[PDB]
């Protein structure tokens, strides 16, 4: 499909930042795209044969590129936290345009607030069992800035998606704080028989993206990078 | 430029949803309705022409001089909660509408409602309140403590067995919380 990376990023203002999106095999035209949750989609710029052929009314500091394999790449230079958005990319042969998954950039002032989720699954109750012969397990992510985190659910090593349900929405954890945490719930239901076999794993993931190796940390705590949270639980006859 | 509804839809499963979208440029070549979910990309629902469209449940109309373009879905399903974009495309470029949310409400076959107490596996006191198995019409309020986090409504799908429930989580860094206490507006669950 359309792959565009890096997937998420962090950086503070004024920073630079460089984007890339790889087309469909065969498809010439690749199209940028910025969505803001205050604003819908606005375009950028496209291009074609390594040519901008099409403006966007965007600020010269969103540089765009293409090169011959018709791979492009996008940069933007003195970042502003207006900046922070979803880039979504577009390929086309050149009449339907296909979507990446998209760039999520957030613009923060301070690296500092940056926080690692905590996550914990819960077991199913007794008396869920008993009147309903079915078991939710739930997943419970918290204490996590900036919004942006990835669950799913593992059961016996394998990555399951019938049965779950993960809100759209992270809660703020404190809503009248600008600079608050964020926290995620999500469930996983499955038969009564399932949860009561104990040689059944179960287990939330929780994909928090942060900084890399690249970006620098100078405090006390431990620097929180992109990092892999995961919590767990065992069937249990009663 | 393209104007469409505000919303959010929210309409029952198997109702009959309309889409309103407006433009300026009467003379775009292509027109378009794409999906996408919240934490996803857009998606091409359906072409747009002037002798409008139908794709199964999915049917559209284009009146160029009123410059009119509408979508139409027939029994609406939970998959088909998502933001419907009306897209122009004049040259190359795709103009956007500001999207209409449209969600879906599915019908509880069998409503058993109940507020269950899930323990933490980590051998800890720690503790969440699943209300669960209720109809989709009451509406789940936010907590009004400042310590207490009470998630939005999440529909559950177990296609394993055709089951649908509606779910809702709460808890708490208080020492005085308890599952009794954690919810507001409810029918009747049972509160064990
Ligand atoms: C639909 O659009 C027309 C004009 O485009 C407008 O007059 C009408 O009020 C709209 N209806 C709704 C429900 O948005």
């Amino acid at each position: 499909g359309v792959t565009q990376t890096p997937r998420y990023l962090i950086k503070t203002r004024g920073q630079q930042v460089t984007l890339s999106c790889s087309p469909i095999s065969g498809h010439r035209s690749v199209s940028w795209y910025q969505q803001t949750p205050g604003q819908g989609l606005q375009f950028l710029f496209e291009y074609f044969s390594e040519t901008q052929r099409n403006k966007g009314n965007f600020p010269g500091r969103f540089s765009g590129r293409q090169f011959s394999n018709s791979r492009s790449e996008m940069n933007v230079s003195t970042l502003e936290l207006g900046d922070s958005a979803l880039y979504l990319c577009a390929s086309s042969r050149m009449d339907t345009q296909y979507f990446g998954p998209g760039t999520r950039l957030t613009v923060l002032e301070d690296l500092k607030n940056v926080f690692p989720p905590e996550v914990a699954v819960f077991e199913p109750s007794k008396a869920e069992i008993s009147r309903t012969q079915k078991a939710t397990l739930v997943c419970l992510a918290t204490g996590f800035y900036p919004p942006h985190v990835e669950l799913s659910w593992w059961v016996n090593g394998k990555e399951v998606h019938d049965g779950v349900c993960t809100d759209p929405q992270p809660l703020k954890e404190q809503p009248a704080l600008n600079d608050s945490r964020y926290a995620l719930s999500s469930r996983l239901r499955v038969s009564a028989t399932f949860w009561q076999d104990p040689r059944n794993h179960f287990r939330c993931q929780v994909q928090f993206y942060g900084l890399s190796e690249n970006d620098e940390w100078t405090q006390d705590r431990a620097k929180p990078v992109t990092q892999i949270v995961s919590a767990e639980a065992w069937g249990r006859a009663d | 430029e393209v104007e469409q509804d505000p919303g959010p839809f929210n309409v029952p499963e198997g109702a009959t949803v309309a889409f309103n979208c407006t433009y300026s440029n009467s003379a775009s070549q292509s027109f378009f309705w794409y999906r996408q979910d919240c934490r996803k990309e857009p998606k091409l629902l359906m072409s747009v022409y002037s002798s409008g469209n139908e794709d199964g449940r999915f049917t559209a109309q284009l009146n160029r001089a009123s410059q009119y373009i509408s979508l139409l879905i027939r029994d609406s399903k939970l998959s088909d909660s998502a933001t419907y974009l009306c897209v122009v495309n004049p040259h190359a470029r795709l103009m956007f509408g500001d999207g209409t949310q449209l969600v879906v409400k599915p019908n509880i076959q069998n409503p058993d409602p109940a507020v269950y107490q899930l323990r933490d596996s980590k051998s800890s006191d720690k503790f969440v309140c699943l209300f669960t198995d209720f109809d989709s019409q009451i509406n789940v309020s936010q907590s009004k403590d400042s310590d207490v986090y009470i998630t939005d409504k999440c529909v559950l799908d177990m296609r394993s067995m055709d089951f649908k429930s509606n779910s809702a989580v709460a808890w708490s860094n208080k020492s005085d919380f308890t599952c009794a206490n954690a919810f507001n507006n409810s029918i009747i669950p049972e509160d064990t």
